[PDB]
């Protein structure tokens, strides 16, 4: 499995922290230190909207599903929806989601009016964005919460912490149906299989694993001895056949997911590689890194 | 075979001998404090180009032939601007670290490396582009001479033009004053990043030795001609070889003590502080 | 899982000695600093010892220095403490905390009210 | 140019906000960031006299400092935030032996972090008169915490401010040494620590931390250009 | 001065002394092949630079 770059994203200060793509699969949003958001258009290099940030310390952002919105947070406890359109012209701040007791490490959008939140007090929590209140809040990690993964359907999620936990989490009920062990360390990337029924981690045990909810357990573990830096990143393909992780020896491993047997590498950033993403259609990969730059694979 | 021509045959051989030896020496300790601040790969070019100043001394010996005489004058012209290529872009890139007052230069390791080797080119393709407008108008020829005197033939070279002459001294004392600029903006530096020594060997060899040549030159004919040619030639050479390595070389192989990560951190401190 | 179980630990006569053991379980021990961490009664946590993974590098606290030695058999997966000259103020709970990730020698986040890879520790009286 | 006129006008939009981004770069690039740590009891909230951010001027050069606070006690993630800045400064309180111990561990753990070893630390000893009084009085030993105290002999290159007492000294070299000789095991001249003693009344601390700055950038450039 | 070129006496005055010898010798050991060399009316001009260089140097020192 070999793939190129084929678009090198230029223009932020910074490490990047956070990307993702939208549905129409062309735009895409990437977060800096340096203070900014930036939306790029993806088959021209174009620069969209650039949003400063009144917080330099982001660790996360999210794109709607709809293409109205933003959200963004980190080190200032909060979550900051930013409305894309206006009658003026101007990407304005749409709501400020305070309620947290630690940093912000991820953020999802369900709907225009509802997001699902992950924080460094070890909860996550479930928003009314009109309102601004937490309609649900979710507890049980002893530990701080690291990324979070919302199913095809919107109806389960789960979250995966710095005690070697993952959980399976009903929003409707808020209750955690689920827990998974097996790692050694901190989990850093979590990521479900696109029928539903899986899902897969990566950690600070350099280790990915998948995990089968049916099953209650794991089927399959990720490694090679050569291998001794943790995993940022982890994502699916559309058929879920290959999956992408990226790692802090500043290279993106293919494994076979059904086999466990890498089957390529995307080695073209100079620094960590924070962030990775694949895009709805599955027609390209975007890898961004702490060189402060983004790249496009396919 | 004449006594004159064995001297300087072995002087320009000891000079050859001298240059391997300090490039030996500077690779093996490659990775040590005093040979890292001394940029590596310009010392390294200098040194190569030292190796080709004492080759090209070694054309003027000899009867004069056609292609001799053509290829003499731009071997040394060319690899004198070398030299003085590399000395200058190392001094400037020492200038430009040490001015500098911003968290990172972010400066690429190989566009760094890649531009010095490119601006010396540019210095060096100046020159070049004189010579191959020489050596394509007007060629120097051999010729022999029976005017000067009535029982002897003198084979010598005749110059095609003395403006091209002319126009490469003018060059070279062009670059050479531009680097003595250089080198005497970069005299407070610390002692293992200064280039000050440039300064001894223009005061020595440009004003002293080259100038008390210039009567010989004025009027002289025949070998001694040639001997002003070459001896001029070992002097500059012998010079830069000294002014820019001996000493180092001396700390490198005596006083080892003083070669170590701690003295010039003790020294670069020092400048901060001041 | 991640299990770390403490044992050897009651009530001893000042300058007695006392063995200290941690079974570790759910991950390689070999590959992982470990620490002894102690609390006592109106006190926060402090840190007393640590041994790195092949064993060569130790280092204690001043405190018990001499008087307390640390090893581990990463054959068995079990760490040591020998404790000897016991000051009465060496009364408190015990932990073997283990670090958050492997083949590293820093060590973040051991004297934590909540870290996960710790132990229920052993109460030591003098 | 087989581009639509929109696309054209997007092409120039873009171009807009590059040269917004570019004078964003020049702003962003003039300007020192620095990482405030120490426990409490330290005194590092009054360092300078110029509590997240904070903003000050130094002959013409602007420097951020930032202390984070409100988060838990685990610091093992967010503290990779802080790997670009220039450097960290540390405040020790210099007169309690009984959580002196726990402030060379915390000492310790920011010097050999992966994400934090090229970052530079500028070490301020703070409360050296409540240290000088404490000395003097006698009631507390540091040989009841440190033994090694009694196997110690003042630098030959020690420095005594003009009046004071030898104990003092020994005491303060003592407290500067345990976290120097933290300091030179590991740092493989990659970054270094810049010790001060500083009391409450103290007012050069800006000044220090500028000319230390300039010494980090000093070392990173030359580090750069490959010449150390 | 060779000796004492590290003395700091008299604005350090021995390091210019050992400059100025230094001059001296370079001006005549080059003085040497360029007389040999001069053919004509210059030959005494090369005696003229030398006299003015090595004298130069001793003031400039
Ligand atoms: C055909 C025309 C030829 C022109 C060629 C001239 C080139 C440029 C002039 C340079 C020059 C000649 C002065 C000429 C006198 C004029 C006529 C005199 C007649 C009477 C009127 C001016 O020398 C001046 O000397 C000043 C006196 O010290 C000094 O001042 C300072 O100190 C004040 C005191 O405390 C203080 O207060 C003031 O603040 C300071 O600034 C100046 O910095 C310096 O410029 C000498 O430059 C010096 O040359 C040295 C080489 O020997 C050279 O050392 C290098 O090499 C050494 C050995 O290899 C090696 O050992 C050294 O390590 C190495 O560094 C020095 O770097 C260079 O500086
Ligand atoms: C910053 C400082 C160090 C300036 C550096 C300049 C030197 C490299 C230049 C300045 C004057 C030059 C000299 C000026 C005049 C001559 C005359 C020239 O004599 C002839 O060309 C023969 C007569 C003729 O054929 O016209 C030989 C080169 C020479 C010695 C030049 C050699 C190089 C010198 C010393
Ligand atoms: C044919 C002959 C007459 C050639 C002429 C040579 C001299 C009359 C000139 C040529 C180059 C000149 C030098 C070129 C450069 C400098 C550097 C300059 O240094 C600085 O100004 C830098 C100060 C700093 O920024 O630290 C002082 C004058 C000086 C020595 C000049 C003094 C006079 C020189 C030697
Ligand atoms: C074939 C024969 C007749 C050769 C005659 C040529 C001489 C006029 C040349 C040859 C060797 C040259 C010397 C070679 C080396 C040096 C070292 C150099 O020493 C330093 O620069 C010391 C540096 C410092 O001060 O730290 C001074 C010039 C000098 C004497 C050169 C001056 C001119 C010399 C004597
Ligand atoms: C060629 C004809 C037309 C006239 C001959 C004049 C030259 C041979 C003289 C004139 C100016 C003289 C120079 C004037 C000043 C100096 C400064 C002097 O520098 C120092 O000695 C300072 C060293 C220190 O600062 O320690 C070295 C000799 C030198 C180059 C002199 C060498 C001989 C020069 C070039
Ligand atoms: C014509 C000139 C350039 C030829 C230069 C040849 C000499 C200077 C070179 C040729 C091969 C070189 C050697 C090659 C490898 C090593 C191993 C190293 O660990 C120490 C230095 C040493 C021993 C080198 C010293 C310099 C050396 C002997
Ligand atoms: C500060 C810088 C510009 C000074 C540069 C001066 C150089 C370019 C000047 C100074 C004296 C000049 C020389 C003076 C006399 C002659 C004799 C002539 O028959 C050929 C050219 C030649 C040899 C000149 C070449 C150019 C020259 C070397
Ligand atoms: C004409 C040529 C070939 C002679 C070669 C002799 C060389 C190798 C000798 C002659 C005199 C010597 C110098 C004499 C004095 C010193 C000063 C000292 O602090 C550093 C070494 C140094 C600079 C010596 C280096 C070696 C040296 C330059
Ligand atoms: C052709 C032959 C005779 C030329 C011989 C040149 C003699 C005079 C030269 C060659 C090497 C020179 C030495 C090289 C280096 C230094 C170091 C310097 O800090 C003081 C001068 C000193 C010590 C030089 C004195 C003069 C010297 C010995
Ligand atoms: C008239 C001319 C040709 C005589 C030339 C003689 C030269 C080669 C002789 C005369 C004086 C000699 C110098 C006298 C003093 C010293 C200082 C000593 O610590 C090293 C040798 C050194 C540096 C000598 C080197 C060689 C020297 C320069
Ligand atoms: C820098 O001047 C040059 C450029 C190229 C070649 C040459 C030489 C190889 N031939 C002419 C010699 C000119 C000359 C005469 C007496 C004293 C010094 C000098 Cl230099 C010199």
């Amino acid at each position: 499995i070999q793939m190129r770059t084929r678009r090198t994203l230029r223009g932020h200060l910074a490490k990047i922290y956070a990307m993702h793509w939208g549905t129409d699969s062309r735009l895409l949003v990437s977060a800096s230190q340096d203070g900014k958001l930036i939306i790029w258009d993806s088959y021209t290099t174009n620069k969209v909207h650039a949003i400063p940030l009144r917080s330099s310390w982001v660790m996360t952002c999210a794109y709607a599903p709809s293409g109205n919105y933003v959200a963004c947070g980190g080190l200032d406890n909060i979550c900051s929806i930013y409305n894309l359109k206006t009658r003026e012209g101007n990407v304005r701040v749409s709501r400020e989601l305070a309620g947290h007791t630690g940093y912000l490490s991820c953020c999802r959008f369900l709907d225009d009016n509802q997001i699902v939140t992950s924080s460094g007090d070890t909860t996550c929590a479930l928003w009314d964005i009109e309102t601004g209140q937490q309609t649900t809040t979710f507890t049980g990690h002893t530990g701080d919460v690291m990324s979070l993964s919302l199913a095809p359907d919107t109806r389960l999620f789960v979250s995966g912490a710095c005690d070697a936990s993952a959980k399976l989490w009903d929003v409707r009920e808020g209750m955690c149906r689920q827990t998974f062990t097996g790692h050694e360390s901190d989990i850093n990337a979590i990521c479900f299989f696109p029928n539903g029924n899986a899902f897969a981690t990566g950690s600070d045990d350099a280790t990915c694993r998948l995990f089968d909810l049916r099953a209650d357990q794991e089927l399959m573990t990720y490694s090679h001895d050569n291998i001794i830096c943790g995993i940022t990143s982890v994502s699916f393909s559309k058929s879920g056949r290959l999956l992408l992780a990226g790692y802090d020896d500043f290279n993106c491993n293919v494994w076979d997911a059904l086999k466990a047997d890498r089957a390529g590498v995307l080695a073209g950033h100079d620094n960590r590689v924070s962030c990775l993403g694949v895009t709805d259609d599955g027609m390209a990969v975007a890898t961004g890194s702490w060189d402060s730059f983004l790249k496009i694979w396919n | 075979t004449e006594p004159f021509g064995i001297a300087l045959t072995l002087f320009a051989v000891l000079g050859i001998f001298l240059t391997a030896f300090v490039l030996g020496v500077f690779i093996k300790f490659r990775n040590t404090p005093i040979v890292k601040a001394t940029n590596r790969e310009l010392s390294y070019l200098l040194l190569f180009s030292l190796l080709c100043c004492f080759s090209s001394s070694l054309f003027f010996i000899g009867e004069p032939q056609d292609w001799t005489c053509r290829l003499r004058q731009p071997a040394f012209g060319i690899s004198f601007v070398l030299c003085i290529s590399c000395i200058l872009v190392k001094t400037n890139r020492v200038l430009l670290v040490f001015e500098a007052k911003i968290p990172t230069s972010f400066h690429r390791k190989w566009w760094g490396l890649n531009l010095q080797f490119l601006l010396v080119f540019l210095c060096t393709f100046m020159q070049i582009v004189i010579c191959v407008i020489w050596l394509y108008t007007a060629p120097p020829s051999s010729y022999r001479n029976q005017e000067l005197e009535d029982e002897i033939i003198f084979i010598t070279c005749h110059e095609g033009s003395l403006m091209a002459l002319g126009f490469l001294i003018g060059y070279t004392c062009l670059l050479a004053a531009i680097c003595f600029f250089f080198a005497f903006k970069s005299r407070k530096l610390p002692e293992n990043f200064n280039e000050a020594k440039f300064i001894t060997f223009s005061m020595l060899i440009f004003f002293i030795v080259w100038i008390s040549f210039i009567p010989a030159y004025a009027s002289t004919y025949g070998k001694f001609v040639s001997a002003v040619e070459v001896i001029a030639i070992l002097a500059a050479s012998f010079g830069l070889l000294a002014c820019i390595f001996f000493n180092k070389i001396y700390i490198i192989l005596f006083k080892p003590s003083r070669n170590t990560i701690e003295e010039v951190r003790c020294s670069t401190a020092a400048h901060a502080f001041k | 899982q991640v299990q770390l179980q403490e044992s050897g630990g009651g009530l001893v006569q000042p300058g007695g000695s006392l063995r200290l053991s941690c079974a570790a379980s759910g991950f390689t021990f070999s590959n992982y600093k470990m620490n002894w961490v102690r609390q006592a009664p109106g006190k926060g946590l402090e840190w007393v010892s640590d041994i790195s993974q092949s064993g060569a590098s130790i280092s204690y606290t001043g405190s018990v220095k001499g008087r307390f030695t640390i090893s581990r058999d990463n054959a068995k997966n079990t760490l040591y403490l020998q404790m000897n000259s016991l000051k009465p103020e060496d009364t408190a709970v015990y932990y073997c905390a283990r670090c958050p990730a492997p083949f590293t020698r820093d060590c973040f986040d051991v004297t934590s009210t909540t870290y996960a890879y710790r132990g229920q520790g052993t109460q030591v009286t003098v | 140019c087989t581009l639509s006129a929109e696309d054209k006008a997007a092409v120039e939009r873009s171009k807009m906000i590059e040269k917004q981004l570019q004078k964003d770069k020049q702003v962003y690039r003039a300007t020192h960031r620095l990482l405030l740590l120490g426990a409490d009891n330290s005194g590092k909230s009054t360092i300078v006299k110029q509590i997240f951010e904070t903003k000050f001027q130094v002959d013409k050069v602007n420097f951020h400092m930032f202390d984070v606070g409100g988060q838990r006690d685990e610091r093992r993630k967010w503290i990779q935030c802080f790997n670009d800045v220039t450097a960290i400064i540390f405040v020790v309180d210099s007169s309690d032996y009984n959580r002196l111990q726990e402030a060379l561990n915390d000492f310790k753990s920011i010097w050999n972090n992966r994400w934090l070893r090229t970052i530079s630390v500028i070490l301020f000893l703070n409360k050296q008169d409540l240290l000088a009084e404490k000395v003097l009085a006698g009631k507390s030993k540091i040989e009841d915490y440190f033994p090694e105290f009694a196997r110690y002999t003042t630098p030959e290159d020690a420095t005594p401010e003009p009046g004071e007492d030898p104990r003092v000294t020994r005491a303060k070299y003592f407290i500067r040494d345990e976290f120097l000789r933290i300091s030179t095991a590991s740092g493989d001249g990659r970054h270094y620590c810049y010790p001060h003693f500083t009391c409450a009344v103290d007012t050069e601390n800006a000044r220090r931390i500028f000319n230390d700055c300039k010494d980090i950038i000093l070392q990173m450039n030359l580090r750069e250009y490959n010449l150390v």
